[PDB]
């Protein structure tokens, strides 16, 4: 209402009403600067890399694909070095292609949202081989959005954790 | 004639509310110039800082140590404690996080002037004690931290004072 | 009721950041908004022009007030940050131990890119850049010792820029003073001449003859700084200070009584210089403030206030009329009651004037414990006065004249004596211009004279010491009357004022201090191009301020203003005929005039009085003594002084002076980047600048604020202003430069 | 707030905000990477 | 001296004979404008130059053109 | 080599620069003394141009008679980190601020006041537009070929 859940001491944000995983935190007002739409997708897209790359981040110091098997870094932080700058640029370069493949060329912060695309809800892209989703309920599909949110948001800080600790203690991760 | 309580030969300053804690003490009327909301967050912070300072201060004095304790942080006392704690890095994390919620406080502060309803010092955790209670418990809960805070910081000021200027134990 | 009292209006402004979005707020033409990029240049160039911006002397008043308030602040900052950085990054304590080797410093740089360089090893175990502003003498002789006393009184510093700052904002916005108020000169008068400067003085020898004086006199004796007792126990313990001064055993009884002669033990005329450290001695000093004090505050108690006693300035004004003069200076009062430019002018030239005087006065006499034998400091400080000094004199002509455009009224001013000025302007002008002739064709043809003669093998023609000779017989006469004062005209002395009148060497270090500096020829024919080059720029000046309002070639010139570009091509051409403009051109001469000086002082002092003297008496000066016949031609100037002398900055790449060469060069650019606006008309760059927008536009895009040229005015404005820069800058590095090897 | 932000928006302010972070980040990459005439 | 031209984009503001400093520039009756009025400049023989007068035509451009020209005391403004 | 020149791990000019410039560093040094903080950072300074020396030496770049580098920029990828890498850099670079510049002015064109947005910045809308100059090389393209990016002969000319 007038005061955020997350801050009671502050106004609630609006524009931060109804959204999934909507607590009433904004006390610096983004969602008023800026569209609300693009930080949604913003921070879909930013939790789901941040998964994968954690997930990433303690495999490789335990397994190596068959390719790799000969190089192996458990600090993981010094795999990128090991790889070759060609082979990270590849996959750079392909997910550069496959971006503008999903959003049809409305790339920029001025045009995802634009026309056609105009309608599209945040994160969403249509992507489920498996279905999992098919004839839920609305409210099963909102709270399976909402625990991809916060276990992303999870992630999003873990990653970071992960990386600076082995560049702060030195070593591997486990 | 509208004296101040605590001067009685003074007329009581205006621009003060009739809050807790409003004894009608201000000799140099600095409610004049600051608006009145402002300076109460400003004497609750001070004195909340000073109270939790007090009890630290001397507890590390009389013996309390984190068990698990850093590189040296140990035959120290509080008045060398600081510069322990800048090299091991502890100030440096302190630092970070209460600036963190200064910023936060920033917001709030300005919020509070503009009219948002928050009443100075208030950020909503009570632990329940104040939950069901009514104004006039409420109020009274308030006067009674503010009372401690004011005698907090004549403590936490003697304290130090006197512990660099005698080197010894606790009572100093 | 009371003639003076104070007068103020609560809550008069309401303070707010609406204005700050609003730029332009100030001026009702600029508030409209922008329309062309001459907006934005308007905006900065009538900020600071109150009359322009309110048409209320009251509001005006009220304005300069706070402001000065402000400049009040930043100073305090300024100071405070010296202090600190003296206290934080300094070899003080290095240096306090022994003054004569370390070097001082107070500037260290980061580490980056290679600009480490410029940390020289100046000594002490310390690295960093060698400053040459005086502090430590300065902080020598306060008695400072420690480097915490140096933290403190920079956290002092900070709180005053505080204090003045809510001072700005209280006296503007809370607490205005009305119009009344601000017009009661006999008070101020009577305030700052015995508060502001009888107080201070008085103050100021407390603090020497209770901490300074001790201090030092045990610091000289040899003490170690960590022994020296602290400042306070000297004021708590009269037995300490007995010990070194045997009088104050007696107590303040012989103060009170008539007996003034008991405290001759640290009040004395002595005169000279201090052997040891090669400064004046404090007890000196100290006798100095204190009869001032007394001087001052008795002079506060000229004017009347509220008691009747007194003077009023306008009954004096008014009474010194005489045959020659008419009303005489009948109105006087009512323009500096009523105009701040008037009072600014008066003001701003007797302070440029004042520096000029401290510069001479302070390496003659100097003041500071080891800073004679320091010559990179007295260098740098006498340039620095000197400089500040032209500024203002000009500033104070400009204002002179924004007076005659803007606050002069024919009525109040009938045949005073500013009227009778006005009425034979022409005759003024006209004999000036003479003698600026008279004096540039004699003085510099004797330069030139000289330069044909040595190149056609004739020297026996030359006007040198060795031939047809032009002795300063004037000057020497005083010297000699100076010399042989102490003892006779100045029976209680016992040194002269200054060994330049004549003595013995005094040397501090195997450096000498202070010497005779005799007057020849050569000295004779400097000082007399002095004279030109000051007689020009007075001209110049003093012509924009008689024909401000009105001229032959233009009746009316006051209506278009103190800044109006021209009147037009017609009348053969009205070019630059503004007051600004006379102001414009007046710089130009005043930065030739103080150039000449300030060569004039190191030539001569590098050749005849610095250098080293031996155990035995041999002396040997810096340059070697070319001075005599060297600069008594033009080509000795470029080749013995600018050609030599300039060896170091050039060849100060790959050193901790390598930064005085890059700005050298640096310098050099800004001045003749200046000579394309002063050079080049608005016209040609409005064109080119219309071909740029075409491109622009071809393209789709331009700016809604259209692209315009700098007026003419501003293009003036930036030549000069580059033009000084270049050509001060470059002094500077060469002047510091030489001064660190030379050191 | 309002009026301060815009103050805070005007061209001036701005440039010399600007200007001090691309300043920032130059010397901050000269001061991890340094001495640089190629990419190497 | 100076020559001094009218063009029939005048709008009779009467602003140019209102700043000549020599009285050069008359307000004559025309029919080409609402104003119904133009300027003349009948005394050209004591135009000093200034071009103030076309300093306030407000017309897109210039409808008062001064040429200078053969130079004479009173158009070099010469009091001695 | 090209020019006449030589690789500068093969230029004995090269090292004796190094072997100097370390000696004067060093000289410096010992006045000073121990882990006095003056002889650290001397010390300190003198791995930062061994370094650099050392970078150079494994580098491509060829020295001359001198033993400075010299850079060569005739288009040969063999030394193209010398000039035609960077290039790109700053190509790319200056391009995305030139782009959003003039999208900025053109967006806020048609404003209210398109004055007033000029002095004091839409903070909020020029952070997105200046976000979207990532990719100005293909937008300008295209707008070129739009006909979008050229005027047509509708702007102001001189009277001749
Ligand atoms: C080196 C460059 C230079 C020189 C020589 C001059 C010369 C002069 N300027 Mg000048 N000026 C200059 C640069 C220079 N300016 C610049 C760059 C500016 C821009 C700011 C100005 C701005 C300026 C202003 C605004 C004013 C002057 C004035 C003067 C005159 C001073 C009167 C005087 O001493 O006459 C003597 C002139 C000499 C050149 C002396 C040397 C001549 C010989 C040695 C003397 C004997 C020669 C004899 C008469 C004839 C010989 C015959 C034979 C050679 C044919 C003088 C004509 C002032 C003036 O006119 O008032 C009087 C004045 O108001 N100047
Ligand atoms: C943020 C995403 C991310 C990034 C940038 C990297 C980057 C890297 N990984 Mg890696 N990895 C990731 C996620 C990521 N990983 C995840 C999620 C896993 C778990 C399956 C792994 C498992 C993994 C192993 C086992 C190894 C690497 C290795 C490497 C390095 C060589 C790259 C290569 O060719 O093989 C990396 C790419 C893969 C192994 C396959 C594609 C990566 C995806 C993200 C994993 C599975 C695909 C799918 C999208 C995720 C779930 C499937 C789902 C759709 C059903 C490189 C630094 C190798 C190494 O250490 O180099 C010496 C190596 O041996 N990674
Ligand atoms: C916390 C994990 C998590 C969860 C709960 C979800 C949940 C969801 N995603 Mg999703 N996603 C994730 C991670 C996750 N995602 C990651 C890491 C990526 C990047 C590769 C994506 C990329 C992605 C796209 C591109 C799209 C979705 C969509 C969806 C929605 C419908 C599809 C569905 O039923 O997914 C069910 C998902 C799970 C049950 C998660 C299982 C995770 C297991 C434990 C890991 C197994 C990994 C292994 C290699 C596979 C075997 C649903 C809300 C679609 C959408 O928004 O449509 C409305 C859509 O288009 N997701
Ligand atoms: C003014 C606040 C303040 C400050 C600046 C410091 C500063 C310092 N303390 Mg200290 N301390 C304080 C208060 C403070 N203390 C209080 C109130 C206590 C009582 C428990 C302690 C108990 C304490 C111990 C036992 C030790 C220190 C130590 C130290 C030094 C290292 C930091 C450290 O280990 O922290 C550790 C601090 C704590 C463990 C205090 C915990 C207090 C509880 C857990 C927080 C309560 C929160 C409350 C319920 C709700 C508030 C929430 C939110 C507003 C934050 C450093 C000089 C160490 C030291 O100097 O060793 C030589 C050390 O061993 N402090
Ligand atoms: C006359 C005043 C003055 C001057 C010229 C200097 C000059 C210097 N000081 Mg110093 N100082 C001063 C006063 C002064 N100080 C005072 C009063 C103190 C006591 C607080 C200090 C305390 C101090 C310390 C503690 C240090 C210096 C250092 C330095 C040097 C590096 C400066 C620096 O930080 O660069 C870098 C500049 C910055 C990091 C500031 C960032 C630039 C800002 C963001 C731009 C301004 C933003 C703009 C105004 C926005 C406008 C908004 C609107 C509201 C106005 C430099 C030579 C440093 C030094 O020498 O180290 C060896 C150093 O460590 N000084
Ligand atoms: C934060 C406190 C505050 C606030 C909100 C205001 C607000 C206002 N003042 Mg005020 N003022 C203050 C403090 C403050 N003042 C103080 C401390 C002083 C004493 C110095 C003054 C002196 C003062 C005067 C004399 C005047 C105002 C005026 C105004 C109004 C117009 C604003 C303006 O001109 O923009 C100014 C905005 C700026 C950013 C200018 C800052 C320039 C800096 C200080 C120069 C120095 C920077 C640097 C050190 C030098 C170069 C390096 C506005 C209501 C004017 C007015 O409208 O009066 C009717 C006016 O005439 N004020
Ligand atoms: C004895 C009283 C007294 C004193 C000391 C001053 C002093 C001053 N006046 Mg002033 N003034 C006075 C009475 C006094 N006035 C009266 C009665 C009037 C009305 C007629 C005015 C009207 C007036 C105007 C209109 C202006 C001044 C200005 C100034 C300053 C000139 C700049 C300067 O020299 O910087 C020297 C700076 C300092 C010495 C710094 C310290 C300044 C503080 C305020 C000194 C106060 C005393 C101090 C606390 C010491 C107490 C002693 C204690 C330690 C024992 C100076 C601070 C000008 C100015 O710039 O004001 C801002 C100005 O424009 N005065
Ligand atoms: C006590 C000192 C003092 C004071 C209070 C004033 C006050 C005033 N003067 Mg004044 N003046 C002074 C000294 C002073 N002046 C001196 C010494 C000179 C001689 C140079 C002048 C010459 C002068 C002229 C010629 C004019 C004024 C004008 C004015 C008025 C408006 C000022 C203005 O436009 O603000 C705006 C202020 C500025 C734009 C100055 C900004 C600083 C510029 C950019 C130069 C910076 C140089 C910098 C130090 C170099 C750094 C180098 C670095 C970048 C590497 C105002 C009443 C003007 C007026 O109209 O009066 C009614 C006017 O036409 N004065
Ligand atoms: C007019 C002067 C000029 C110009 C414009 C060029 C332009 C070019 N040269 Mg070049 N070149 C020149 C003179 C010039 N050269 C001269 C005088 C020499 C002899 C020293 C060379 C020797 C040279 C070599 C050896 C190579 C180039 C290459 C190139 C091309 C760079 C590769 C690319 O895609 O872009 C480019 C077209 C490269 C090229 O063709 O890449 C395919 C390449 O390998 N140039
Ligand atoms: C100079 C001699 C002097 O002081 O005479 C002073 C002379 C006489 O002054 P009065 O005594 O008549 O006027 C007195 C009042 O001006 C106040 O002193 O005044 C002049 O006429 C100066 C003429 C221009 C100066 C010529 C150069």
């Amino acid at each position: 209402a007038e005061m955020s859940k997350a801050m009671p001491f502050l106004i609630n944000p609006a524009n931060t009403d109804g959204l999934i995983g909507s607590n009433g935190f904004d006390p610096l007002g983004f969602s008023d600067t800026f569209d609300i739409k693009w930080l949604q997708e913003s921070e879909i897209k930013h939790g789901r890399v941040a998964m994968l790359a954690s997930a990433g981040f303690i495999a490789s110091q335990f397994v190596n694909f068959p390719m790799y098997s000969s190089m192996h870094v458990d600090d993981s932080n010094m795999a990128p070095t090991v790889v070759g700058i060609s082979a990270m640029l590849q996959i750079v370069c392909a997910a550069g292609v496959e971006e503008w493949r999903t959003y049809k060329g409305q790339v920029t912060m001025e045009d995802m949202f634009t026309g056609d695309m105009a309608d599209r809800t945040p994160g969403d892209f249509g992507f489920d081989p498996m279905g999992q989703l098919k004839g839920k309920s609305e409210a099963a599909v909102n709270e399976m959005k909402l625990k991809e949110i916060k276990n992303g948001r999870l992630a999003m800080l873990a990653i970071g954790g992960m990386i600076h600790h082995n560049f702060v203690t030195g070593e591997a991760l486990f | 004639a509208e004296k101040s309580a605590s001067l009685p030969f003074l007329e009581a300053p205006p621009n003060l509310d009739g809050g807790v804690g409003d004894l009608g003490f201000d000799p140099f009327r600095f409610s004049d110039f600051v608006p009145i909301d402002f300076l109460r967050e400003a004497e609750l912070k001070h004195g909340r800082i000073c109270m939790m300072a007090w009890l630290g201060f001397v507890a590390v004095d009389m013996g309390f140590r984190v068990y698990p304790a850093a590189e040296g942080f140990e035959s120290l006392t509080s008045i060398t404690a600081h510069d322990a704690a800048v090299e091991q890095g502890g100030m440096s994390q302190m630092l970070l996080w209460f600036s963190l919620l200064e910023v936060f406080d920033t917001i709030a502060v300005q919020q509070m002037l503009e009219g948002s309803g928050r009443a100075p010092g208030d950020f909503g955790l009570d632990g329940g004690f104040l939950k069901g209670k009514s104004q006039a418990e409420i109020d009274t809960m308030k006067l009674k931290e503010i009372v401690h805070c004011r005698l907090a910081m004549f403590a936490f000021s003697g304290v130090v004072t006197q512990a660099v200027l005698t080197q010894g134990p606790f009572p100093y | 009721s009371k003639n003076v009292q104070v007068f103020v209006e609560k809550d008069a402004v309401e303070t707010s950041f609406a204005k700050w979005a609003q730029p332009g707020h100030f001026s009702r033409t600029l508030a409209k908004g922008p329309k062309t990029t001459t907006w934005i240049w308007n905006l900065h160039a009538d900020a600071h022009d109150f009359d322009s911006q309110t048409s209320s002397l009251e509001e005006v008043s009220r304005k300069i007030f706070s402001a000065h308030f402000g400049q009040l602040a930043i100073i305090f900052l300024w100071i405070s940050g010296m202090h600190f950085h003296g206290a934080y990054f300094s070899n003080y304590s290095a240096w306090l131990t022994d003054p004569i080797s370390i070097k001082q410093s107070s500037q260290v740089v980061w580490p980056i890119v290679g600009q480490e360089i410029l940390n020289a090893d100046v000594g002490g175990n310390f690295q960093g850049i060698q400053t040459t502003s005086g502090w430590f003498q300065m902080w020598r002789a306060e008695g400072i010792t420690s480097e915490v006393e140096l933290y403190w009184t920079a956290i002092g510093g900070l709180a005053m820029s505080a204090i003045m700052l809510f001072a700005g904002w209280f006296h503007y916005h809370k607490a205005a003073p009305k119009l009344e108020w601000f017009q009661n000169a006999e008070s101020m008068m009577n305030h700052h001449l015995a508060g502001l400067l009888g107080l201070g003085c008085l103050s100021w020898s407390g603090h020497q003859i209770h901490i300074a004086l001790p201090i030092n006199k045990l610091l000289d004796a040899g003490v170690s700084p960590q022994e020296i007792p602290l400042p306070h126990e000297f004021l708590i313990n009269r037995d300490l200070m007995a010990q070194l001064y045997p009088s104050f055993s007696k107590g303040l009884a012989p103060f009170f009584g008539g007996n003034w002669g008991e405290y001759s033990d640290f009040l004395t005329f002595k005169g000279g210089l201090n052997p040891v450290t090669g400064g004046l001695w404090l007890s000196d000093i100290a006798h100095h403030h204190l009869a001032l004090s007394v001087l001052f505050i008795i002079a506060g108690h000229m004017y009347r206030t509220n008691w009747g006693i007194g003077h009023n300035m306008k009954e004096i004004l008014e009474a010194h009329k005489g045959p020659f003069t008419g009303e005489g200076h009948k109105g006087l009062y009512e323009i500096l009651t009523t105009s701040w430019h008037a009072q600014l002018a008066i003001n701003l030239a007797m302070m440029g004037s004042l520096s000029i005087i401290v510069a001479h006065h302070m390496y003659a006499m100097p003041p500071y414990p080891y800073l004679a034998t320091d010559y990179a400091t007295q260098l740098s400080l006498f340039t620095h006065h000197m400089w500040i000094g032209g500024f203002c004199v000009v500033g104070g002509a400009a204002h002179g004249a924004i007076f005659m455009v803007r606050d002069y009224t024919p009525a109040n001013n009938y045949n005073n004596l500013l009227d009778r000025v006005l009425r034979h302007r022409d005759a003024i002008i006209s004999h000036l211009n003479w003698v600026c002739i008279f004096l540039g064709c004699h003085a510099f043809g004797f330069y030139i004279h000289n330069d044909t003669m040595r190149a056609l093998g004739r020297p026996q023609d030359m006007f040198s010491d060795k031939a047809i000779q032009l002795q300063p017989i004037f000057a020497q006469w005083i010297q000699n009357i100076h010399l042989l004062a102490p003892g006779t005209t100045a029976p209680n002395a016992l040194a002269t004022t200054s060994y330049a009148f004549g003595g013995d060497v005094i040397e501090v270090g195997g450096k000498i201090a202070m010497m005779p500096i005799k007057l020849g020829t050569a000295d004779f024919m400097v000082h007399h191009i002095h004279a030109f080059t000051i007689h020009v720029t007075v001209l110049i000046l003093l012509k924009g301020v008689l024909y401000a309002r009105s001229s032959k070639l233009i009746p009316d010139k006051a209506n278009l203003g103190f800044r109006f570009p021209c009147d037009g091509p017609g009348r053969g051409g009205t070019c630059q005929s503004s007051s600004w403009d006379h102001v414009f051109l007046g710089l130009f001469w005043m930065y030739n005039s103080i150039s000449v000086v300030i060569f004039h002082f190191s030539w001569k002092m590098q050749s005849d009085v610095w250098g080293t003297i031996t155990p035995d008496g041999a002396i040997s000066h810096i340059t070697g003594g070319n001075f005599a016949q060297s600069s008594i031609t033009i080509n000795g100037w470029l080749r013995d002084f600018l050609w030599s002398q300039a060896s170091q900055v050039i060849q100060s790449y790959g050193s901790a002076s390598s930064a005085y060469g890059l700005i050298f060069l640096g310098a050099h650019f800004i001045w003749a980047f200046s000579l394309m606006f002063l050079f080049s008309g608005r016209g040609y760059w409005q064109e080119l600048i219309e071909s740029i927008v075409w491109a622009h536009n071809k393209l789709n895009f331009a700016p809604t604020i259209q692209p315009r040229a700098l007026s003419i005015t501003q293009g003036r404005a930036v030549g000069l202003a580059h033009y000084l820069l270049g050509g001060i800058g470059t002094t500077w590095a060469f002047f510091l430069a030489r001064a660190i090897s030379i050191t | 707030m309002n009026d301060f932000q815009k103050y805070l928006s005007t061209a001036p302010v701005l440039l010399t905000l600007w200007m001090t972070f691309t300043a920032g980040f130059i010397i901050e990459v000269n001061r991890f990477f340094p001495d640089m005439l190629g990419l190497y | 001296s100076h020559t001094v031209k009218i063009y029939d984009t005048c709008i009779g503001c009467t602003q140019c004979v209102r700043a000549c400093p020599t009285d050069v520039l008359e307000m004559v009756p025309w029919d080409g404008c609402k104003s119904g009025q133009i300027a003349s400049s009948p005394r050209v023989e004591d135009c000093v130059g200034c071009k103030r007068c076309e300093t306030a035509c407000p017309t897109d451009f210039l409808s008062v053109r001064v040429y200078l020209g053969a130079e004479t005391t009173r158009s070099l403004g010469l009091a001695y | 080599e090209i020019g006449g020149l030589t690789k500068c791990s093969e230029s004995a000019a090269f090292t004796k620069r190094l072997n100097a410039s370390v000696k004067k560093l060093e000289q410096r040094a010992s006045q000073y003394e121990a882990d006095s903080p003056p002889a650290l950072a001397l010390k300190q300074q003198v791995e930062r141009t061994q370094a650099r020396f050392d970078k150079y030496s494994r580098s491509e770049l060829l020295c001359g008679a001198d033993g400075l580098p010299h850079l060569v920029a005739d288009g040969r990828w063999s030394h193209a980190a010398e000039f035609i890498l960077p290039g790109f850099g700053f190509i790319y670079i200056s391009g995305w601020i030139g782009w959003v510049g003039r999208k900025y002015l053109r967006a806020v064109s048609t404003s209210a006041n398109p004055s007033e947005s000029e002095i004091i910045i839409n903070v909020p809308l020029a952070l997105k537009i200046m976000t979207t100059g990532y990719i100005w090389p293909i937008s300008a393209w295209q707008e070129l070929i739009s006909n979008d990016l050229v005027a047509v002969s509708e702007e102001i000319t001189v009277s001749p």
